[PDB]
C-alpha cells in the first residue's frame, strides 16, 4: 500500500515540477521539466499530457491528481524504447552506466539540489550487483512493476 | 528510498511518447 514516506517522496517530485510552487503543475512548468531533459513536446502535446491526468478539468495538476497518475503508472511496465530513451538522458557519456556524477547532473539540471550523500543514496537504491553504478539491466528492474 | 522521485521523471518519457503527433 501507499505510505507516509511514499507520499512525502512525491510530494517532492510534485515540487519538482511546481516551479512557481502555487500548487498545481502547469502546461508551462511540464515544457520546462521535458526540456531540461533534452525532450521538445509541443504545446498541443503538453495540453494533451494534462488533459490526460487533469481529473476536474480545469487545465492543470494539482497534488491530489499528480499523486493518483503517478501512483498508478508505477503499477505498469512502459515499453523498451521509452525506458531506453530514459535511460540515454541520463547516461550522457553513452558508455551504458549511469555513475552518480551523471545523476547529480539531472538533477542539477532540473533545479534540485541534492547534495552527494543524497544522490549517492539514490544510485545504491537503484543499483543490484553492487557495483556503485546502475546499468541498463537494473535501470529496466528499477521501472518495472 | 524508493526512488519515487527520480521513477517519477523516467514516467515523463512514456507519458509524453502517448500524445505525439508526427509534425
Ligand atoms: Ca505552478
Ligand atoms: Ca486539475
Ligand atoms: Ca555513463
Ligand atoms: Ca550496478
Amino acid at each position: 500500500q501507499l505510505t507516509e514516506e511514499q507520499i512525502a517522496e512525491f510530494k517532492e517530485a510534485f515540487s519538482l515540477f511546481d516551479k512557481d510552487g502555487d500548487g498545481t503543475i502547469t502546461t508551462k512548468e511540464l515544457g520546462t521539466v521535458m526540456r531540461s531533459l533534452g525532450q521538445n513536446p509541443t504545446e498541443a502535446e503538453l495540453q494533451d499530457m494534462i488533459n490526460e491526468v487533469d481529473a476536474d478539468g480545469n487545465g492543470t495538476i494539482d497534488f491530489p491528481e499528480f499523486l493518483t497518475m503517478m501512483a498508478r503508472k508505477m503499477k505498469d511496465t512502459d515499453s523498451e524504447e521509452e525506458i531506453r530513451e530514459a535511460f540515454r538522458v541520463f547516461d550522457k557519456d553513452g558508455n551504458g552506466y549511469i555513475s552518480a556524477a551523471e545523476l547529480r547532473h539531472v538533477m542539477t539540471n532540473l533545479g534540485e539540489k541534492l547534495t552527494d550523500e543524497e544522490v549517492d543514496e539514490m544510485i545504491r537504491e537503484a543499483d543490484i550487483d553492487g557495483d556503485g553504478q546502475v546499468n541498463y539491466e537494473e535501470f529496466v528492474q528499477m521501472m518495472t512493476a | 528510498q524508493d526512488l519515487l522521485e527520480l521513477k517519477s521523471v523516467i514516467k515523463l518519457q512514456a507519458w509524453w511518447r502517448g500524445t505525439m503527433i508526427r509534425r
